[PDB]
């Protein structure tokens, strides 16, 4: 037997990266996974190196990031890579998830795979949030305040949890310092979940754009997909380099270049772009508690897809109605994000409420109705009886 | 260390009256102090088996002795786990502490040695 | 190791697919093929055909959403101009 | 290493807080503070100790509030931006005698009196060493030992030559509770107070230790009994060999 | 032991009861320890000294 | 089959902790591994929670540990658990390694298991070093100073490596801040290494006190060993509790209660007890370069044991001469530690040099000579001619 | 699942040992055994068994090292006392 298959350690590398039987027809959309792995490594490495020059003290945080920006050799590259890297991490993750909805990657026998993914998504969002808090700009402070306060909605113990998360009367020293400690911790938890993710992927293998069995024609991971993934890796690095060196602050907010001030919430306050859709959902509900529940349900409803998809075939490739409504969903998500960046004003408030409804209706009403209808369309459109 | 090597040195001493009168007593003492007989094991039962030579030897060992070896091993682990020794009447006696596997081991070792030499022979044209 | 829970995928030699018979495949070494410099003139026009079978599934919803946004954004601009303060006061509170 | 260089070993005194079940003597802590304030404070700081920690340990809320209000601290500047002072509060730390290291060394012939907040844990010997040092200054160094101009002989100090002179003398303080303020009594009292400064969690630490050790001791014996039960079938398992027929 | 049988009858104690017992044990055990501890240290505690200092 | 065997995640738990076939006769010495797992978890959990109130800046480091001791609820418990925990971690690792030496655990087919273990030992020592530096006491400063300087012995690039490690002209702010960053990192690498350790352990299973095959009588891990391990878990906790609440500082050095001072190295400087033997080894060589080499070789020589043991049987149970020298070695190791705690003075210097030679001679001379002699003794003590 | 290497240990049903025949084993339920009293009957009685059999292999090296330590420790004590400064000047520099 070849040493790569016989050795205890290399055999794992071989089964996941070398001899892994991949469906011959997977397209570039199946390259997002490896790209997400790259993102995690970029975040961890750039983060550890910056951590070496960081001070979590609330009185020293902002200045310590400025110290990295000015005094640390190549320090601006670390920060711009880390910061822009976060956004790219989310853009690639959204595409990874979208790819899933589209090709029915969430359905049997891959539900465990999908559920772990939803878990990872939540963890990543919390991580990115904790990270943003460590800069301690104006957006950092208020983001920390709003988000920790999200828990004050829990009845009875509500305000107690917030006080506990803060470690005091308001977002202050104890909060920033613990948030840095947790920011360092979660990425390793995510790495562990990614292993669980890959474990669940492995026993069933990847699906393909045709939505049918790939067992009749598999090709090895090595060379074919190792080199195909390299294509997207370089593209990913090219686009990211463009932002890091030429437009480092386009995806950010100017207000975060201002030290946190406990007495002033800027009128120009806006959440990080990747959280806008969820933020818009929360604002659409004129009730505190219902607002936070709906926003959290917006993430959890992703778990319902395996059951509401009544279709007898996996994927949207051969489904006119599903393909159409899928894009309604994508652009509705984008719109929810746009509403998020707007002020709570007349036309926008209604648009957000209707878009929020469409967001939930997609998983709970549209998918099951459309899939059922298509099941019957495929049948009567050929069966002659 | 190979058993061929052990045997070569051991035979040499065992054939020499001078060395034999000097060493063997010390060796007898060593084996009694070793205490494996009190556990009901024969020395050959102690040889680490996780290597090709021993697997070959254990394969070739006749059925009946193989079942006997298995018993001594199982009985020993049990005795050892209870932190006791076997009653004296169950201890392996010196007469019984025979090198039953040794001949199979030496045979396997000689075959591998030849195979190694033949795999690396040089030719003189 | 312990007994493994069976899935719908196997490994080389026992992939889990149906028995294959009667199918023959042929392939030529990449080393003996035209140095991939024949992407244009031979099949450059073959493109567009791919994104002509799909553009409507993306474009119509994108169009539906673009106009909904453009329509609401203009209304907002009017509501907040001197001219719109009349309607703004009514629709607001 | 020579005896002089090593320094004399400090004997073991019977501190009422020595022992797994003993708390500090709070009356001794309270008396110790007085000795610190009246005798040591002039040269030694207690920077890691906040007034509020004395409350409920050696003084009442009122007593500490009044003690703190005798000192000034930098307040927030006025509306014009000019600096202003304010009386200390429970949240403040016991103020030191010197503004900086330079001022301290100047008032002590180049020597720097260390902060005593951790002195008990920062020296081999603990309380025994502190007590022995404070009460171990002879009237004169041993014969043959030449003492550096400005130094004082103390056998317990490594080298024997220490910059601090003996400061504890009979009845230089008048204890509030009428206790005879002898040198050794004062030494015993401040050392006790200094141990509290270094280990304010002492009393509470030992109380939880009693709880923790009784639970774990029980847990340990329990686990053994349980283990023996789950292994009883294996421990008494019997084997018999009957050579199979060929 | 019949003392055990009268309460659980050949069954092992269930989680709910175990947890419930743990809650009762914490309260009772703490009180007993603090009580023993404070008494062993009578005269040394601040509350004891505060009573003394009355002038 | 049972869900614990068919589920992708549970089957891992089942194979390693439930149905895992253990030799029926493994004694309490085999409980040290589970104990090291507990230590790692204890160290990580307590470290993270303390991390929430710690400041790496060289000016706030020492006081922030004092802040954890005084102001943090149960903070002194966290610190004493962490600090004393580190000590117990080494005492248990020393016993685990000694168990390995005595029973020939390093012998084939467990060589990789042993090698990964040597890797873990090195990472663990480096982690402990980095953690001690974070306190920033007198011992911390000078320990950081001495140890980083170990690399100055590398010819040519030596001094650059040290300036690079320090990030300046001497152990200072950038040194403590990166050391804390690194202290946080390595425990996660060790965990990764522990998983590899267990993977190697799993393909061959554990050995046993008899040194012969355990294949004829295995009993499941669950119940028998899950409960046997619990016994040692509680005794470990009981003893750690005795130190944590009743004698929390006897294993440390009082000098680390004095803030680091760049201008004064205390005459009472002494390394942490678990590092004393290696310290003694280095101190025995009157040459800078040769001194660091020998000290590092003292760890690496553990790698040669699989090849220097000529015995035809695994383990020392039935070997009088090997048993005697095994204890010579153990006691020589303790003496090396006691020598380390003494001053560089006449009787002690020669003793250390002699003990250092005994340490290396055990692996390179005594073991191969004694094992060869015992092979022959077992032979001539029974065979007739 | 991929083919991994062979080892000297398998799993339940194919552990890797020789074929077993002729051995009969017996056991009794822990529930039917005397409520554990072997902690102070055959544990304290059989106590010091593991002691008197092995102690010499530990005690002799322990004693050798302890003596060497005490001897060198006392020599140091003398070397640094008044009576030893003469021999100290010699053996040192
Ligand atoms: C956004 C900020 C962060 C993200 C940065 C990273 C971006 C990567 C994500 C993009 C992605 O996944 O796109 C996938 C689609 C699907 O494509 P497909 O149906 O599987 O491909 C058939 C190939 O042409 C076969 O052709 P090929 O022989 O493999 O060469 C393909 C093509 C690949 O180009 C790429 O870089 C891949 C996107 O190279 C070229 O000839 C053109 C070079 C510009 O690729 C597309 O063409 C997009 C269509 C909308
Ligand atoms: C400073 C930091 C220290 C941290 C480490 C703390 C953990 C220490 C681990 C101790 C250890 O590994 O010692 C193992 C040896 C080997 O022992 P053996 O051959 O496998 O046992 C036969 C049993 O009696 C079987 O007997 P058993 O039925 O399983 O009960 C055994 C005994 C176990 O006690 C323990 O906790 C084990 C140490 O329970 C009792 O009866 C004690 C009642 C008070 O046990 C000994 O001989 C101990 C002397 C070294
Ligand atoms: C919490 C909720 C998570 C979900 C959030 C989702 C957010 C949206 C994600 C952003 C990007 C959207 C990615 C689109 C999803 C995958 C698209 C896809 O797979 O398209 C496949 C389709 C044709 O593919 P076929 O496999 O069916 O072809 C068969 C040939 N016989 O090929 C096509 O349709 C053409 C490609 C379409 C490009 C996508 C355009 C939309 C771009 C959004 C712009 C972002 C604004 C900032
Ligand atoms: C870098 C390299 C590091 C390695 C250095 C070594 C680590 C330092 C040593 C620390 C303690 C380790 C002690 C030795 C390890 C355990 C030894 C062992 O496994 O002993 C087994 C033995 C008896 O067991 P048997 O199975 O052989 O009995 C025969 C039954 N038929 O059991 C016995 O013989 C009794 C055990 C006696 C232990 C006494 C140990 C003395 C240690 C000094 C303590 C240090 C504190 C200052
Ligand atoms: C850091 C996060 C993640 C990493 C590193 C990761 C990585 C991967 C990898 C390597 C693959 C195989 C190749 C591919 O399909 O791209 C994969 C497949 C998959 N992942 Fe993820 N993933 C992550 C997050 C998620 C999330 C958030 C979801 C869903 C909510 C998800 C859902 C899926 C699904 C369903 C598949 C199977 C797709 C198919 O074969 O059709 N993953 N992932
Ligand atoms: C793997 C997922 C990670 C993500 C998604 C992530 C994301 C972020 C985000 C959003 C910020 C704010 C960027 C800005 O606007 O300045 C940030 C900051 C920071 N992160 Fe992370 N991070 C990750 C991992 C890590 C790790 C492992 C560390 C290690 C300690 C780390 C250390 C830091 C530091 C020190 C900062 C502050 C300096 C800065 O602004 O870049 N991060 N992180
Ligand atoms: C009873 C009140 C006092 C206490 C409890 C006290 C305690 C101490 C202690 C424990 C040390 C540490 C010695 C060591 O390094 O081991 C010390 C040093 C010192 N003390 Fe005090 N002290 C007191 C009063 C004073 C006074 C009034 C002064 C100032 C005139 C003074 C000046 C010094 C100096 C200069 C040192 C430096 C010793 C050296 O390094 O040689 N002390 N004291
Ligand atoms: C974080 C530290 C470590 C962990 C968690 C760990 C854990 C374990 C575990 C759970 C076992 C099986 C049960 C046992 O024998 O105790 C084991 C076995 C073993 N480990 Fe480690 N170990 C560690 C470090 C080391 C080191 C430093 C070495 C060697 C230099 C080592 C050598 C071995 C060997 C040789 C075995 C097999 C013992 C036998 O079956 O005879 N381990 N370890
Ligand atoms: C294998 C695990 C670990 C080991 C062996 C270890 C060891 C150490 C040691 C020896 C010290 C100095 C102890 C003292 O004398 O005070 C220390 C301090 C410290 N460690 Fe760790 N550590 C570990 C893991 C962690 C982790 C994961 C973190 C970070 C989340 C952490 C954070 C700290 C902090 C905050 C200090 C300073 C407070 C203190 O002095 O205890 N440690 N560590
Ligand atoms: C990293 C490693 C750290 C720890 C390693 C130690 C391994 C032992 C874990 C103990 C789990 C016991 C579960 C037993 C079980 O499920 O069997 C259940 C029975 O469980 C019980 O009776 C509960 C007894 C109380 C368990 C004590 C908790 C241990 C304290 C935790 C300390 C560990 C840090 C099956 O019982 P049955 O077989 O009779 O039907
Ligand atoms: C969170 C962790 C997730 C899972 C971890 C597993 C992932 C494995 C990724 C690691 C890839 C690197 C493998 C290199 C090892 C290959 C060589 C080897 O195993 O040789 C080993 C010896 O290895 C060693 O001594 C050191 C181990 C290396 C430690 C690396 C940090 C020989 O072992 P061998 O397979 O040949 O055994 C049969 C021969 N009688
Ligand atoms: C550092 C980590 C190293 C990586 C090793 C991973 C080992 C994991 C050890 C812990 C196992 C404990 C959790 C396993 C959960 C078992 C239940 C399960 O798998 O149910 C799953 C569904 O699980 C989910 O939806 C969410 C799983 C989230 C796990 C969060 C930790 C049922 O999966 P099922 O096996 O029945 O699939 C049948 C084929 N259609
Ligand atoms: C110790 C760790 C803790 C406490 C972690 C808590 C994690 C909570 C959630 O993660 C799972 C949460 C981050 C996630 O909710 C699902 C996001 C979508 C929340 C989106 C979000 O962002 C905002 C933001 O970023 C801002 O910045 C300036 C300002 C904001 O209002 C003005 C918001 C805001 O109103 C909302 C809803
Ligand atoms: C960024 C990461 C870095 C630089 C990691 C470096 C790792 C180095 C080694 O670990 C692999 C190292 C810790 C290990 O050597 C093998 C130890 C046995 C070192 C033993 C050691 O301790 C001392 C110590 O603790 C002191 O305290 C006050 C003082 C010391 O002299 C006065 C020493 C000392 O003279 C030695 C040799
Ligand atoms: O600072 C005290 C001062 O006293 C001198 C006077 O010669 O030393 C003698 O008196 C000291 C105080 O009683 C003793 O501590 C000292 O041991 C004794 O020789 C000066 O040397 C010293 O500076």
């Amino acid at each position: 037997m070849a040493f790569r298959k016989s050795n205890v350690y290399l055999s794992l590398v071989n089964s996941y990266i070398i001899d892994s039987p991949q469906p011959s027809s997977i397209n570039y959309w199946w390259n997002m996974g490896s790209l997400l792995g790259l993102c995690l490594v970029i975040q961890i490495v750039t983060g550890i190196f910056m951590a070496m020059h960081y001070s979590s003290n609330i009185e020293l945080a902002f200045s310590s990031v400025e110290h990295i920006m000015r005094d640390v050799h190549n320090g601006y590259i670390l920060r711009y890579l880390h910061a822009n890297g976060a956004s790219f991490f989310f853009m690639v993750m959204f595409m990874h998830m979208a790819k899933g909805l589209y090709y029915g990657s969430y359905r049997s026998p891959r539900v465990t795979l999908w559920n772990v993914g939803v878990i990872i998504f939540i963890l990543t969002i919390a991580t990115a949030f904790l990270g943003y808090c460590c800069v301690y700009g104006q957006m950092s402070h208020w983001g920390a305040t709003v988000i920790t306060n999200l828990f004050s909605a829990i009845p009875f113990v509500g305000n107690d949890i917030v006080s506990w998360l803060w470690g005091g009367f308001s977002v202050s020293n104890p909060t920033i310092q613990r948030f840095f400690a947790l920011h360092y911790l979660v990425p390793f938890i995510i790495a562990a979940m990614v292993i669980m993710h890959l474990m669940a992927l492995h026993i069933h293998g990847s699906s393909n754009p045709l939505g049918i069995t790939g067992n009749l024609d598999r090709i090895p991971m090595h060379s074919y997909f190792i080199f195909k993934d390299l294509v997207t890796v370089f593209l990913f690095m090219l686009i990211l380099a463009l932002f890091v060196f030429y437009s480092p602050n386009t995806l950010g907010h100017p207000d975060n270049y201002i030290p946190g001030n406990p007495l002033v919430t800027p009128a120009s306050i806006v959440p990080e772009w990747y959280l806008l859709p969820f933020y818009a959902i929360l604002r659409s509900i004129p009730d505190k508690l219902l607002g936070v529940i709906t926003m959290f349900a917006a993430i959890l409803v992703l778990l319902v897809l395996p059951f509401t998809d009544r279709s007898v075939v996996r994927g949207n490739t051969f489904k006119v109605l599903s393909k159409f409504f899928f894009f309604i969903f994508v652009f509705n998500f984008v719109l929810l994000g746009q509403i998020g960046a707007c002020h709570v004003e007349v036309p926008y408030v209604l648009m957000g409420q209707i878009a929020t409804f469409i967001y939930f209706a997609y998983f709970l009403i549209i998918v099951p109705v459309i899939s059922t209808i298509e099941n019957v369309l495929f049948y009567i459109g050929r069966v002659n009886k | 260390q190979s058993f061929t090597s052990i045997a070569r040195i051991g035979d040499y001493i065992l054939k020499s009256p001078v060395l034999s009168k000097l060493c063997v007593p010390v060796a007898n003492q060593f084996i009694n102090l070793a205490g494996y007989k009190k556990l009901g094991l024969k020395f050959d039962d102690l040889i680490a088996e996780e290597n090709p030579i021993m697997q070959t030897a254990l394969r070739r060992l006749p059925e009946d002795e193989s079942y006997a070896r298995a018993y001594r091993i199982i009985r020993a682990h049990q005795t050892e786990l209870t932190h006791h020794l076997l009653p004296r009447n169950e201890w392996i006696k010196a007469q019984e502490d025979v090198p039953y596997l040794l001949p199979y081991i030496l045979e396997a070792e000689a075959a591998a040695k030849e195979k190694d030499e033949l795999d690396n022979i040089e030719v003189s044209k | 190791g312990p007994p493994s829970g069976k899935t719908y995928m196997g490994w080389w030699g026992h992939m889990g697919g149906p028995k294959q018979k009667g199918i023959t495949s042929y392939a030529v070494s990449p080393y003996a093929q035209k140095p991939l410099q024949g992407i244009f003139h031979n099949a450059v026009f073959n493109s567009f055909r791919r994104f002509k079978s799909q553009f409507l599934y993306v474009l119509i919803p994108a169009g539906i959403y673009w106009y909904w946004w453009k329509n609401g954004n203009e209304y907002n601009e009017f509501l907040y101009s001197k001219a719109g303060r009349e309607e703004l006061e009514r629709v607001n509170v | 290493m020579t005896a002089a260089e090593h320094g004399l070993h400090a004997p073991a005194y019977a501190w009422s807080h020595n022992g797994p079940f003993e708390t500090f003597d709070h009356a001794s802590i309270r008396r110790g503070y007085q000795v610190y304030r009246e005798v040591c404070a002039a040269c030694h700081s207690l920077d890691r100790v906040a007034w509020r920690t004395l409350v409920g340990v050696s003084h009442t809320n009122e007593e500490v509030r009044n003690m703190a209000e005798e000192f000034e601290y930098d307040d927030e500047p006025d509306e014009q931006g000019n600096p202003k002072k304010r009386p200390g509060k429970l949240s403040d730390y016991i103020p030191g005698p010197y503004p900086n290291e330079q001022a301290a060394r100047a008032a002590n012939q180049g020597a720097l009196p260390p902060d005593l907040s951790l002195i008990v844990k920062a020296r081999h010997g603990g309380c025994d060493y502190i007590f022995s040092l404070l009460t171990g200054y002879p009237d004169e160094p041993p014969a043959g030992v030449a003492l550096p101009p400005g130094s004082n002989y103390n056998p317990y100090f490594p080298g024997g030559s220490i910059a601090m002179a003996r400061v504890l003398f009979d009845d230089m303080v008048e204890y509030e509770d009428g206790t005879p303020a002898t040198t050794s009594q004062m030494a015993k009292d401040v050392t006790t107070f200094l141990n509290w400064c270094a280990e304010p969690e002492h009393d509470e630490r030992k109380r939880l230790g009693l709880k923790t050790v009784i639970i774990l001791s029980s847990l340990y014996l329990l686990s053994i009994w349980v283990k023996k039960f789950k292994w009883a079938g294996i421990k008494t398992r019997k084997f018999v060999f009957n050579p199979p027929k060929p | 032991s019949s003392l055990y049988k009268t309460f659980f009858k050949r069954n092992a104690v269930f989680v709910g009861t175990i947890f419930a017992g743990a809650f009762v044990f914490q309260t009772v055990f703490d009180t007993a320890i603090t009580s023993w501890y404070e008494n062993h240290n009578k005269g040394k505690l601040w509350k004891d000294v505060k009573a003394r200092i009355a002038a």
